[PDB]
């Protein structure tokens, strides 16, 4: 579960060989489901983001 | 009668010139388009998503 | 492909001039607006109390007058004016003499719990208002959009 702002970070493509980092990550880590929720952007009430695995 | 570009309560984003003097910047366009797509949904909280550019 | 997104938004706590809680409260009818208009989240004054009929003439607070109650939000009696909820000249008003209510505020600092409530000349809560009132704060301090609201506990006069 990632914040819905880093969703644009995993959308950058691979160094040179097209496709996004997300495609490679899912190809080599099959089975894991990735989703985003908006409650992971103000964890401490001061503007700290977080990811839960 | 108010035009499309002069409505008071709409989101306006100032931009860095996509073509400065004569040099053209093809990497700011993608960033600005992604940011504009994001704002709409984030603000509308998921009811409305961008469809046209 | 893409990552799904889910958002979350919380509702506002309260609106101006509404009953805050279900504690012991008293709302007095048979009150007619003698002159002018009265805002929902504002105090009132008693111009005259009829000796035989029973109606009480109410009016907005002015300089050097003791407050008596606070108007209450209602979707039937009130009339929409200036994009707000208001009571017009004539008709009946709903003023509560005892209980808790959210009131319009002009102060910018959160108040304490057991301190007396001071009002300005126009009947709105203010930290340094000239008018002194026996009512005390209740601790509620919220803001709806651009309107500041404060919770105040009232006692019967």
């Amino acid at each position: 579960l990632i914040p819905p702002s880093m969703r644009k970070v995993l959308a950058i493509r691979m160094p040179e060989t097209t496709m996004s980092y997300l495609d490679y990550f899912k190809s080599q880590n099959s089975g894991i489901e990735i989703d985003s929720i908006a409650e992971l952007e103000d964890i401490d009430g001061a503007g700290t983001k977080g990811v839960l695995v | 009668i108010v035009s499309v570009f002069n409505h008071p309560n709409i989101t306006k984003i100032t931009s860095g010139k996509w073509i400065d003097v004569s040099t053209m910047k093809p990497e700011t366009a993608e960033a600005e388009l992604t940011q504009a797509i994001e704002t709409i949904e984030t603000i509308t909280r998921g009811q409305h998503r961008a469809t046209n550019i | 492909a893409q990552i799904n997104a889910s958002y979350q938004r919380d509702m506002a706590i309260a609106l101006p001039g509404m009953v805050a809680d279900t504690s012991k409260y008293n709302i007095d009818g048979a009150c007619v607006v003698n002159e002018g208009d009265v805002l929902v989240g504002a105090a009132v004054q008693v111009v005259q109390a009829q000796a035989v009929d029973g109606h009480k003439l109410v009016k907005a607070l002015t300089t050097g007058t003791t407050p008596y109650g606070v108007a209450i939000r209602s979707h039937w009696q009130t009339v929409n004016a200036q994009n707000q909820m208001i009571y017009e000249d004539g008709g009946a008003i709903n003023v509560m003499t005892s209980g808790r209510v959210w009131m319009l505020s002009k102060s910018t600092e959160a108040p304490t719990f057991g301190s007396a409530v001071k009002l300005d000349v126009d009947g709105q809560e203010k930290s340094d208002g000239t008018i002194e009132t026996t009512w005390t704060y209740a601790g509620g301090w919220t803001k709806y959009k651009d309107i500041q609201l404060v919770e105040v506990q009232l006692h019967q006069l």
